[PDB]
RNA sequence: GACGACGUUGAUAGGCCGGGUGUGUAAGCGCAGCGAUGCGUUGAGCUAACCGGUACUAAUGAACCGUGAGGCUUAACCUU
RNA sequence: GUAACGGGGCUAAACCAUGCACCGAAGCUGCGGCAGCGACGCUUAUGCGUUGUUGGGUAGGGGAGCGUUCUGUAAGCCUGCGAAGGUGUGCUGUGAGGCAUGCUGGAGGUAUCAGAAGUGCGAAUGCUGACAUAAGUAACGAUAAAGCGGGUGAAAAGCCCGCUCGCCGGAAGACCAAGGGUUCCUGUCCAACGUUAAUCGGGGCAGGGUGAGUCGACCCCUAAGGCGAGGCCGAAAGGCGU
RNA sequence: CCCGGCGAGGGGAGUGAAAAAGAACCUGAAACCGUGUACGUACAAGCAGUGGGAGCACGCUUAGGCGUGUGACUGCGUACC
RNA sequence: GGUUAAGCGACUAAGCGUACACGGUGGAUGCCCUGGCAGUCAGAGGCGAUGAAGGACGUGCUAAUCUGCGAUAAGCGUCGG
């Protein structure tokens, strides 16, 4: 069985989050948690919460076993951007994009 | 000062081939408390080499 | 650097106020044009 | 990034001990003078990166990566 | 930078004369197919038996067609036993195209023959919206400066309390006018706003707060100047002035 | 009901013909950005295609020597307005 | 079968390319109309010192805005439906 957890509209660029997501692809959930605990990145905190939520979903909604769980699929998708204005010199104006992303984690006992 | 042509997405990927992160190889285990911690660092509970250094 | 706009309420009303526009034939035509267009604020009275 | 030394069967770094170097007679006390000051204790006190030593502090037992005799054909050799 | 055979190399693989072979183009021939224009069989409301010949092409002229929206034919025809649109596959014509069908979609579509056009886009430093690139690069706004303990909290270099350190002090202190208009105080919240985090804020939400015979305005008086009964002047508007 | 900061955002349950109609809501195209699978690629020089063509993977097939994806090597080849 | 020598030679992908499958972003397309555009046939062609056009501030069991109304304030009297 496959269980899914998502975090949509996360305040982080997709490029930054993908750096942390690649560290736990295909790893056991027990080992994946250890890797995230000792990664000095803001995206690591966001990813860890999603991974924990997926584990809880499998245990509660599917009666799975924690020791048998494994991270099978993980990917990050680009989300909507927020437009802002940043004044520059000599009266010029610039556009600032605040990027977001969608984080998806899939855990299965296979 | 500025480019004459638009770089491709393949060139962008090549430049990022050295941006991957490195995970910690392994974690040490305390003799007494028995929790995982960074090597040469105290544990969350406040242990180091089974000596119970300051906790507060 | 001193800029062009130096606010002053008294001078604002004496120059573009409602009574200033009503004191001349040309000023009254300004109100007629704005009334026809449907402006919510006819003048700078407040 | 890399490169070199060392991790308790240890002088790698700090501290500590001795020396050197630099500055130039510390503080306290005593004596002379009305006083500013001078003199004695005294070439005194202090002293970074230097030299020779010293396990007092930090360099932890582990864990991780890397395997298990290494292709085919031909000639000369083993059995010139 | 060899640099005056394209190169390697050549004493013929150089040059002169003679001869016989072969290579070599979308030229010519062979095989299949399409179209234009001619003459012929009076063939036929014409296609052929045939028959010869032609078919690079800008400006430009002539001829024949495809598709899109709308009107009649249509109170017809197709359709919840799945319409338009979207996305694949197969077949088909010389071309613009056409036909069938899987999945998606969930209510409209339209033969034939005629009629009418806001009828076909890659370019105009074209117009509007969306999204790339440089790049996770420059930068984070005075070089007056921070260190530690405790508290709160999911989380503290930045918030609260305490002890030190540093900076201004004819201000970087205090009180007003002008201007702004609730930014003031208390509780509560952290999405957005703050160039980082935030429990904090001039941010969000709710409640509270401005008390005058003597302060200021209003009020009485007038300066520069404005308006101005009659009046004088000017095509009209209007100007000057008691 | 469960994870989470009595959050944000999600996974179940339930409603409905449909929740891949969940309020960032009918249909949901393109640019642009990702995950998975097959094949190619670290001694080879240029409008990136075209003609020839090995090997590999897969689907057929009374193996019918076919179709589909990939493209080592090789002839020719300097975009559009 | 063993030793040596010579010749020849797959398995690597930090990344990248093409194809297919499944997604994100984005809001095109189709369908829809309590909005517009152009007319025909009839109305009425003026309002105001009995205070106009247009506004300010008020008005509810009512915090805000819109509509209506005016301290008789989402209304009062009377005659009809």
């Amino acid at each position: 069985m496959e269980t899914i957890a998502k975090h949509r509209h996360a305040r982080s660029s997709a490029q930054k989050v993908r750096l942390v997501a690649d560290l736990i692809r295909g790893k056991k959930v027990s080992q994946a948690l250890d890797i995230l605990t000792y990664t000095n990145k803001k995206a690591a905190v966001l990813v860890k919460k999603v991974l924990e939520s997926a584990i809880a979903n499998a245990e509660h909604n599917d009666g799975a076993d924690i020791d048998d769980l494994k991270v099978t699929k993980i990917f990050v998708d680009e989300g909507p951007s927020m437009k802002r204005i940043m004044p520059r010199a000599k009266g010029r104006a610039d556009r600032i994009l605040k990027r977001t992303s969608h984080i998806t984690v899939v855990v299965s006992d296979r | 000062a500025v480019q004459q042509n638009k770089p491709t997405r393949s060139k962008r990927g090549m430049r990022r081939s050295h941006d991957a992160l490195t995970a910690v190889t392994s974690l040490s285990v305390d003799k007494t408390s028995g929790e995982k911690h960074l090597r040469h660092h105290i544990t969350a509970d406040g242990y180091y080499r089974g000596r119970k250094v300051i906790a507060k | 650097m001193k800029r062009t706009f130096q606010p002053s309420v008294l001078k604002r009303n004496r120059s573009h106020g409602f009574r200033a526009r009503m004191a001349t034939k040309n000023g009254r035509q300004v109100l007629a044009r704005r009334r026809a267009k449907g402006r919510a604020r006819l003048t700078v009275s407040k």
